[PDB]
RNA sequence: AUAUUGGCGAGAGACCGAUAGCGAACAAGUACAGUGAUGGAAAGAUGAAAAGAACUUUGAAAAGAGAGUGAAAAAGUACGU
RNA sequence: AUGGUGAACUAUGCCUGAAUAGGGUGAAGCCAGAGGAAACUCUGGUGGAGGCUCGUAGCGGUUCUGACGUGCAAAUCGAUCGUCGAAUUUGGGUAUAGGGGCGAAAGACUAAUCGAACCAUCUAGUAGCUGGUUCCUGCCGAAGUUUCCCUCAGGAUAGCAG
RNA sequence: CGUGGAGGUCAGUGACGAAGCCUAGACCGUAAGGUCGGGUCGAACGGCCUCUAGUGCAGAUCUUGGUGGUAGUAGCAAAUAUUCAAAUGAGAACUUUGAAGACUGAAGUGGGGAAAGGUUCCACGUCAACAGCAGUUGGACGUGGGUUAGUCGAUCCUAAGAGAUGGGGAAGCUCCGUUUCAAAGGCCUGAUUUUAUGCAGGCCACCAUCGAAAGGGAAUCCGGUUAAGAUUCCGGAACCUGGAUAUGGAUUCUUCACGGUAACGUAACUGAAUGUGGAGACGUCGGCGCGAGCCCUGGGAGGAGUUAUCUUUUCUUCUUAACAGCUUAUCACCCCGGAAUUGGUUUAUCCGGAGAUGGGGUCUUAUGGCUGGAAGAGGCCAGCACCUUUGCUGGCUCCGGUGCGCUUGUGACGGCCCGUGAAAAUCCACAGGAAGGAAUAGUUUUCAUGCCAGGUCGUACUGAUAACCGCAGCAGGUCUCCAAGGUGAACAGCCUCUAGUUGAUAGAAUAAUGUAGAUAAGGGAAGUCGGCAAAAUAGAUCCGUAACUUCGGGAUAAGGAUUGGCUCUAAGGGUCGACGAUCAACUUAGAACUGGUACGGACAAGGGGAAUCUGACUGUCUAAUUAAAACAUAGCAUUGCGAUGGUCAGAAAGUGAUGUUGACGCAAU
RNA sequence: CUCUUAAGGUAGCCAAAUGCCUCGUCAUCUAAUUAGUGACGCGCAUGAAUGGAUUAACGAGAUUCCCACUGUCCCUAUCUACUAUCUAGCGAAACCACAGCCAAGGGAACGGGCUUGGCAGAAUCAGCGGGGAAAGAAGACCCUGUUGAGCUUGACUCUAGU
RNA sequence: GCGUUGGAUUGUUCACCCACUAAUAGGGAACGUGAGCUGGGUUUAGACCGUCGUGAGACAGGUUAGUUUUACCCUACUGAU
RNA sequence: AAACUUUCAACAACGGAUCUCUUGGUUCUCGCAUCGAUGAAGAACGCAGCGAAAUGCGAUACGUAAUGUGAAUUGCAGAAUUCCGUGAAUCAUCGAAUCUUUGAACGCACAUUGCGCCCCUUGGUAUUCCAGGGGGCAUGCCUGUUUGAGCGUCAUUU
């Protein structure tokens, strides 16, 4: 079987030196250096992967349109749908409870 | 070990070229030349090292400017021209 | 005629703490106007392991009263503290586990942790896992609070010094035998180069006061005077007594 | 090392340019006490030591 | 007025005459050794002048034998004796 | 003794990387079944734990007290060995420097140097001790004994000699 | 007596030959020595009277240099191995070519790299020296050629750490300290536009810098090309950053979009300060799933081999990059619904009224598929022609299958910790609404297209039984990537394919003694300090397994049987619609037959038992004579200390380690 | 009973890696045992975290016995490869007062030389390990030196720190 | 003149016992014999114990581990020209 | 008797002693005072027609300018001989310049031929981006200038 060599001067099997063995149109086997895989962006509230947001290396996000990096909702590509809904419910209920607490304080005096 | 087998492990330079003296005495990790004392302002020298002082003293180079001071003094540090 | 190991430790060349993986210094909030006069509410976001420390740390996020931003603080998590819990810190905060209170504002018998030795020092006493300080009484005139420390010592502290209600989490840790030199190795790998320990009696005389002799033996009393000098203080320094302890502790 | 600093490459270039025998028209000069290149260096005999 | 193993410019010696005299009379603090601080040599002389041996011959060649130059080749750069 | 140079070897800590076939054994957790009045007990699977184990690559170096011992080699060669998935091995970066470091501790290691490295100077250090001490001839020609000495391998002193 | 030098003198000697040197030639002196003759030689030197000293050598394991006997001696013996012919050449065991025989046997003697070296790379000429034989050859000698980058690295970031400044210490060289007891700052813009500036509205800093060619990181691939360069050159095809930009597209009369219940979708679809979040960004092991490459294999289209005989046969080509469009997952999420007769479900038992199963959807694009790139490339062939450049002209480059396979990537999980397994640069998103925005018209360089530029340094080669270190062309040491077939559990050993090498001074004999490898009748440790050495055992399947025990082990205890080949049999599955069709791979068990009773047939591969001393165990050390009972270890115990502290550093400090610490801790035993 | 101490060695264990006598005594193991094991203990001089006793498992630790096994031996023999050997080429080093036949004598008390005898014939090759009191190193043991150094201690004299 | 042994234990010289035998005599040769071997002991450095010492350390006290180098020269000897 | 060994002589070797040389060293005496932020000493890298070094020099590179002398330099090549001339020379002298990268070393760094900021100017529409050219940006301290801070503090308005 044909054997391959690193294409860069790094001879060590480090995280940044991963290679794949591909066959070229010349009919031979050659190493191709593969970038480290991207990590899905994660919700800032619960930590789950954010649905609908592309998974790219940090600087690749500068080369894609806004549609790839956000979701049409109140917190886009920052918080997940369930965490946004929980934020809505908490905000509304706590403001209502603030109103009732204020009136209770006013009517207990 | 500690002899021929251990001499095979010598592939990391403790010293590199010194910018000031060029002697390959610049300690890589101390960032100091063991010969001329760079980057200290003064040039390293010791009175017990008389041979080293004689190796590095004035006159061991080409004295690009100092070599003409004696002639200029002999001519009185004149400033004009010979005036044919 | 050689510098001994406990003398060499003071230079801090290979004997410094391995602090790379540590979460940061565990401190109470800076004693500010909010804590001095009322209370401030923060939120426990994470309970995280700290390398080299038995007790877990709690990341508590507060609001900055003077600028619009969040201030994350690293408390030592008390047992029962959970993520999403509201922590209240100040003179007017309630007597609940995880709350930070002045020692004078708590009743006698209260169990606190991360107790300040001086007000504003952000926590000095009862910080190790499972450790705690007992409030035993207050001296409202010249305001001072008497406390019992984990060592059993009675201390008089300013009543403005703060502590966290409860016991430090991670208790019972030293009850489990390490069972392995490897487990001791991994324990001290993230604290400091203090392990393993060669016995001084197994060394040569040049290396240690206990070294030498045709049998391994100290040769002279291992109890060393407090007034001895560096290189002599090996063994039991300024020992009041020796031998197996029998009877009751807490001399008075 | 095939990844060398410019300073090292410059010293290498100077050594390459001065790695030559004595010019043959020397040894014809009037007095010419010079017989051969006494400072000749070879990679197999004496290392440059940077 | 005193000092001056450094620097510059001079004049000298009952000193040494290339294993001596400075380490270095010479491309000497050079070549070279050591990671480094440092350590550190050896090495002068053909002849007045290259006139450094045209040419022939043997040999693959180096060279040899001649021839020749030179006061001398019992001076042939492996060079005063 | 003074002032300097070294952690390219090695010792140790740290930082960042990398490397470690194939088998044996078969711990928790889980599933099914059986026995029992109960308390509980048992069986078959599954699973894949351990500073477990056989054993490569590796790391080390037990024995032959083998080879060699003017060597391939100022420590190697062959067989036989210990160990081989964590107190593991290792690259690079970094820190600790001489009465100092570092040491799972042998006075070990700290560049073939260690019960105090290397380099230069003080230094031509001192030596009652060892070795040597360069031409001829002529004349005279001893002593190993007295006394004293931190003296007994030395000196002073008297004696012998010129 | 003799030597170097000095004053005087002999108007001394000398190119018609001074000094020196050689001379079983002569003379004188007892001698130190002196004199003469001869040869060699070429420029100075001597007698006497005195002066002076670095003034006389056989030694000092004396110093420097040179030279012997040993001695043509020891030896040039590890790494399986060389042979024939031709060419070249003066000369060939060693160069070249061809043929043959071999080896490394993918954990290589292969192909690349890191450190290091520095031209060893390549060509031509060439052999005085080196290559411990040789040499026509070479990593040699001489002369030249060669290293081409926006995309690969450095450069940038920070790590352990190093280190100015402000300050403090020190006689001082300098030391501490790295945000500290400091008045440490420029980028946004109203107004200033007597000038977009200083004044002056209004917002932000607990801080230099260095530190990785394996950590983080913007972006490049394929084919071809050289004697030597290639992700760099050439051709083609892309991408990123910075900048400038004009169209188209989009948006706006409801100014800053619409659709979907929703998860969310899109070609766009304003968004300052400030704040928040994410990515960067992370351990190790185990099983399982999937992908890629490799391996194996069927049909077919070509070429090559064998063909006394057999073989629809053996070998070989049949390939598709970065990038782009469409599409494609596990996981996760959303809508309907309310579930016990509990259901779903993994190899591994987790999940469900905090909403399971089920039905229908959404999403991440690792990855795979099709297409473009792109067949025009590359590969394999055929038919012609050839003074050159060699020129062409055609054809085929297709369709599958299989898996506890190997390597690797990845996913969802599970085990483990008193171990929970970096940081920063950088990028993006979100909250917010400052501000600026339309109607004989405004907005939008996160949509498409279009324009320009991307500097500097490195790039050759070796990377080792000859390019590094070890005095050297040294059997030593030196980090890492890829990794075929068989046998076999296997990256073991053995054989082979691709690739590479055939390099170790040779020839002739076959004494002793050796080094290495072996065998041996009968006995079986009687040898020896001692079973040292060697032998015996060994794999797998089945049976069987004691004392003791911390119940985990001991244990492969001990002790037994079998194993080949061949022909069969049985069991264990997938897909499609109790069965039928079809497809597919090994593992186990059994039987018969068979043979010089052989069969883990080479390779590979435990000796076992009964006890005593000792250390619990795993582990560690005297590198280069000691590996152990020594050290360490977990366990146990003691001691000090509550910070104005314990222990320990520093010459001192407004200094430091523990300490990013606080008695379940640190420190000393 | 005394003398006597701070206490007088307790639980354990032992001719033990600790017992002089000592190869202790008894038993077992063997034909035979200074070995091994099990016992005994007035134990020169066992003993309790200077840890005592015992311990499954583990061990390139030390030791005894048994089975198997074998050239360890009886008692040696044979074979292979590479040397050694010879040749072509290449070509060191150690060492060397001068050198090299003995016996006795005497002698610095063990001679190659001296004395007296024996004897004694060129030039050599392969082996060999008696001798050259062979070589390698100014003995490391011992002693001396009014020579050091590492280490220790209420040696003398000081000193950082406190 | 000729022979004077095989073994258990011990590093042993010595000793003792078993056994065969004709006998199991005593000794020397640098207490023959380490460039002949071996290295069990003694007698470097590691380590344990007992006693002693305040200690470093001491112990003809015990125990365990611990590199045995070179001949090619001369002679002698063995053979060979 | 040869060979071999030894001694001597001649010639030839090995080796470099002796002798004679000496642009060197060493010592003594005399005279003088002159390094550097106007960038020293030292270092690196380059420069000649043909040079590896020594020596000299710095991209104006074995050197330019100026002065003096008056015909060379030399190993070869080249040039010239007008050389009765502002003119050879590897001459001497030396007052004008150049003086790469550095170095006390000075924008920040430096195991990097790494990374900025400001002014003028040029090109690419170009105040902003990229590039070329020229000139600058260290620290401590002194005098002065300007702009400031402090209820430290005076006067005035109040
Ligand atoms: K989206
Ligand atoms: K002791
Ligand atoms: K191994
Ligand atoms: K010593
Ligand atoms: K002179
Ligand atoms: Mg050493
Ligand atoms: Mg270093
Ligand atoms: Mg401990
Ligand atoms: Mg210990
Ligand atoms: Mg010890
Ligand atoms: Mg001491
Ligand atoms: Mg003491
Ligand atoms: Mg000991
Ligand atoms: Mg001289
Ligand atoms: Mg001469
Ligand atoms: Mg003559
Ligand atoms: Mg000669
Ligand atoms: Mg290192
Ligand atoms: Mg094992
Ligand atoms: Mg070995
Ligand atoms: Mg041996
Ligand atoms: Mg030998
Ligand atoms: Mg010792
Ligand atoms: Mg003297
Ligand atoms: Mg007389
Ligand atoms: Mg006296
Ligand atoms: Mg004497
Ligand atoms: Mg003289
Ligand atoms: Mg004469
Ligand atoms: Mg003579
Ligand atoms: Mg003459
Ligand atoms: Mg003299
Ligand atoms: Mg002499
Ligand atoms: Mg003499
Ligand atoms: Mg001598
Ligand atoms: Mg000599
Ligand atoms: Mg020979
Ligand atoms: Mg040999
Ligand atoms: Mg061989
Ligand atoms: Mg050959
Ligand atoms: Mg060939
Ligand atoms: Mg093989
Ligand atoms: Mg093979
Ligand atoms: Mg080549
Ligand atoms: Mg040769
Ligand atoms: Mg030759
Ligand atoms: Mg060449
Ligand atoms: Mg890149
Ligand atoms: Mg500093
Ligand atoms: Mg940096
Ligand atoms: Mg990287
Ligand atoms: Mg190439
Ligand atoms: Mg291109
Ligand atoms: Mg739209
Ligand atoms: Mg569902
Ligand atoms: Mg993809
Ligand atoms: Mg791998
Ligand atoms: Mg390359
Ligand atoms: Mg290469
Ligand atoms: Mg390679
Ligand atoms: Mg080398
Ligand atoms: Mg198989
Ligand atoms: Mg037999
Ligand atoms: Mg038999
Ligand atoms: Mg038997
Ligand atoms: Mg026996
Ligand atoms: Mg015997
Ligand atoms: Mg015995
Ligand atoms: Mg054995
Ligand atoms: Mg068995
Ligand atoms: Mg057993
Ligand atoms: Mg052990
Ligand atoms: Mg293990
Ligand atoms: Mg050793
Ligand atoms: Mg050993
Ligand atoms: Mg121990
Ligand atoms: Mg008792
Ligand atoms: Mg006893
Ligand atoms: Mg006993
Ligand atoms: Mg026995
Ligand atoms: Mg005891
Ligand atoms: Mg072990
Ligand atoms: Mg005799
Ligand atoms: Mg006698
Ligand atoms: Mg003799
Ligand atoms: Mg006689
Ligand atoms: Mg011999
Ligand atoms: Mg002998
Ligand atoms: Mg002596
Ligand atoms: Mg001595
Ligand atoms: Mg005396
Ligand atoms: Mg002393
Ligand atoms: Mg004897
Ligand atoms: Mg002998
Ligand atoms: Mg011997
Ligand atoms: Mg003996
Ligand atoms: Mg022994
Ligand atoms: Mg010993
Ligand atoms: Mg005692
Ligand atoms: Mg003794
Ligand atoms: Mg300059
Ligand atoms: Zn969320
Ligand atoms: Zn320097």
């Amino acid at each position: 079987a044909q054997r391959v060599t690193f294409r860069r001067r790094n001879p060590y099997n480090t995280r940044s030196n991963k290679i794949k063995v591909v066959k070229t149109p010349g009919g031979i086997l050659r190493a191709q250096h593969v970038k480290k895989l991207a990590t899905r962006p994660k919700c800032g509230d619960c930590g789950s992967a954010l649905q609908g947001i592309s998974t790219l290396r940090p600087r690749q996000y500068a080369t894609v349109s806004k549609t790839h990096k956000t979701v049409s909702r109140a917190y886009g590509g920052s918080r997940c749908a369930n965490c946004v809904k929980e934020r809505i419910i908490r905000a509304f209920l706590i403001e209502e409870q603030k109103i009732v607490k204020k009136v209770v304080k006013e009517q207990t005096e | 070990g500690k002899g021929t087998p251990s001499f095979g492990k010598r592939h990391n330079k403790s010293h590199t070229l010194c910018n000031r003296c060029g002697r390959r005495s610049f300690h890589v990790q101390k960032k100091t030349c063991s010969s001329c004392g760079y980057p200290a302002a003064k040039t390293r020298s010791y009175n017990w090292g008389a041979k080293a002082k004689r190796r590095h003293t004035t006159g061991t180079g080409r004295m690009r400017y100092l070599k003409h001071v004696s002639r200029r003094f002999k001519n009185g540090f004149q400033t004009g021209s010979a005036s044919k | 005629g050689r510098v001994i190991r406990n003398q060499r430790k003071g230079a801090g060349s290979i004997f410094t703490s391995h602090t790379r993986l540590r979460q940061g210094a565990a401190k109470l909030r800076t004693l500010d106007y909010a804590e001095r006069h009322g209370y401030i509410r923060g939120i426990v976001k994470q309970i995280v392991h700290d390398s080299g420390r038995g007790a877990p740390l709690a990341k508590v996020v507060f609001r900055d009263p003077y600028k619009y931003r969040l201030r994350e603080e690293i408390f030592i998590a008390n047992e029962g503290v959970h993520t999403g819990q509201f922590i209240y810190a100040g003179k007017k905060a309630s007597l609940n586990v995880g709350n930070v209170l002045p020692l004078g504002s708590v009743p006698e018998g209260t169990i606190v942790s991360n107790v300040e030795e001086k007000p504003g020092d952000r926590g000095a006493l009862a910080r190790a896992s499972g450790n705690y300080v007992i409030i035993i009484g207050h001296n409202p005139d010249e305001n001072k609070t008497r406390v019992r420390l984990p060592s059993g010592a009675k201390k008089v502290i300013s009543s403005d010094a703060r502590g966290v209600i409860g016991v430090i989490a991670g208790g019972g840790r030293v009850d489990k035998p390490l069972l392995k030199a490897g487990r001791a190795f991994h324990k001290y790998r993230l604290k400091r180069n203090s392990w393993p320990k060669t016995r001084g009696v197994a060394m040569n005389p040049v290396d240690h006061p206990h070294g030498g002799g045709n049998h391994q033996h100290i040769g002279k009393a291992s109890t060393i005077s407090r007034g001895a000098v560096s290189g002599q203080k090996a063994g039991l320094i300024a020992a009041r007594r020796t031998g197996l302890l029998r009877g009751s502790q807490k001399t008075q | 090392a095939a990844q060398k600093s410019f300073r090292i490459k410059q010293k290498m270039a100077k050594a390459k340019k001065q790695n030559r025998p004595l010019p043959q028209w020397i040894r014809l000069r009037t007095n010419n006490t010079i017989r051969y290149n006494a400072k000749r260096r070879n990679w197999r005999r004496t290392k440059m030591n940077i």
